[PDB]
């Protein structure tokens, strides 16, 4: 009861998180354009795009 | 240095890389304006005007 290591594994596919990184210093750097530098925001439309194998 | 779930650092947020000079000992200037130049040594038992 209650072991460590697993006996079989269930997994759905449908749909599939993915996660990235993404260094702090481009993100600060994107924050202090976004708001002082050269102003820009996209909107909903920049909800995602996609992605490469 | 990288990590398994993608996270990485590279070399460029750790250094500022530039082509710049091999050394900077020496450095010359003509009338004011800043010049480079070679000095030419004479080989033992050679001639000079040739």
């Amino acid at each position: 009861n209650g072991q460590a290591n697993a006996m079989a594994t269930v997994q759905q596919l449908d749909p599939i998180y993915v996660d990235v990184t993404q260094p702090s210093t481009a993100l600060l750097r994107l924050r202090r354009e976004l708001a002082s530098g050269q102003l820009e925001r996209a909107g909903d439309n920049a909800a995602k795009v996609s992605l490469k194998l | 240095k990288v990590n398994p779930d993608g996270s990485q650092v590279r070399l460029k947020d750790v250094a500022d890389v530039g082509l710049g000079g091999q050394d900077y000992s020496i450095n010359a200037q003509f009338n004011g304006s800043p010049a480079s130049g070679i000095a030419i040594k004479l080989a033992t038992g050679a001639n000079a005007l040739d």
